[PDB]
């Protein structure tokens, strides 16, 4: 849901204080994305 | 309420230390055009303590008072006053027209029209030295693409709300991570254990 | 992102509004922190 | 460099589009007196 999934071109087409907000977008959806990973291969590890 | 306040070029800074501040004479007085905090909110000062308490001063036209806000950019926020991001304060502002705009247009008023480099939040430079607006080289005090690195308002009382002069007054401070020394007009009680 | 961890410092230092969209950031991640807490124990858990 | 310029009576335009506008030889060059740009600073306009 930010402007772009590219971290340059936001910063390329925004000032900084609010160039944040959509880095803070990609930030949390980008950890949740780890998160989500990491939870997968922990569930896995146990079954292995 | 000084006589006089400075040019955005050379803003002067008052330390206000040792002392208790009642915020209500200040915020509850319409005679200030604007009255924006970002890390606190207006009524809640009083029911804070300071560990230190700023109050950047100077005049500047009404119609560029806007690049005052934090993390903004625009000649005032990049070349004369810079905030920085966590700017926790408040901006004060007020129409000066009656005592500080002129008929002649009052060039007693400066602001930085070119520099080196975009400023470090809270650097002042005072540098009358000429700028190199284009690739020559420049020498002495002058040249075709070489600046005088000031540039005055025209402020005339026939001019127009938004070309005309404003006092500004920003009150910057920070909180918990030292001694305090400002503090709201609140009473203290006997403490109970 | 809020302007500070401390509950009562953010209450104290902003009104009704502006704190509420403080401490919903403290919310969130309070909240995502405790779920992958939370995570890990189940799954540590399933170990022992 | 035109033969003729117009008189302010009947001010020329042109359209200039589809193109590159380099003001290095532009702004570099002391063959003018004065210049002077209102929305914008003349370096960045190379970028903007």
């Amino acid at each position: 849901g930010a402007i772009s999934s590219v971290l340059n071109d936001i910063l390329a087409r925004l000032d900084k204080v609010e160039a944040e907000v959509q880095i803070d977008r990609l930030i949390t959806g980008r950890l949740q994305s780890l998160q989500t990973y990491v939870t997968q291969q922990l569930i896995r590890a146990a079954e292995i | 309420n000084a006589t006089r306040f400075a040019s955005v070029y050379a803003w002067n800074r008052k330390r206000i230390s040792n002392c208790v501040a009642d915020y209500s004479v200040l915020y509850n007085s319409a005679s200030f055009s604007t009255f924006k905090c970002y890390g606190v909110s207006p009524t809640k000062l009083n029911d804070l303590c300071f560990t230190n308490v700023y109050a950047d001063s100077f005049v500047i036209r009404g119609d560029e008072v806007r690049q005052i806000a934090p993390g903004q950019t625009g000649k005032i926020a990049d070349y004369n006053y810079k905030l920085p991001d966590d700017f926790t304060g408040c901006v004060i502002a007020w129409n000066s027209n009656n005592l500080d705009s002129k008929v002649g247009g009052n060039y007693n008023y400066l602001y930085r029209l070119f520099r080196k480099s975009n400023l470090k939040p809270f650097e002042r430079d005072i540098s009358t030295e000429i700028y190199q607006a284009g690739s020559t080289p420049c020498n002495g005090v002058e040249g075709f693409n070489c600046y005088f690195p000031l540039q005055s308002y025209g402020f005339q009382p026939t001019y127009g709300v938004g070309y005309q002069p404003y006092r500004v007054v920003v009150l910057s401070f920070e909180l918990l991570h030292a001694p305090a020394t400002v503090c709201g007009p609140k009473k203290s009680t006997n403490l109970v254990k």
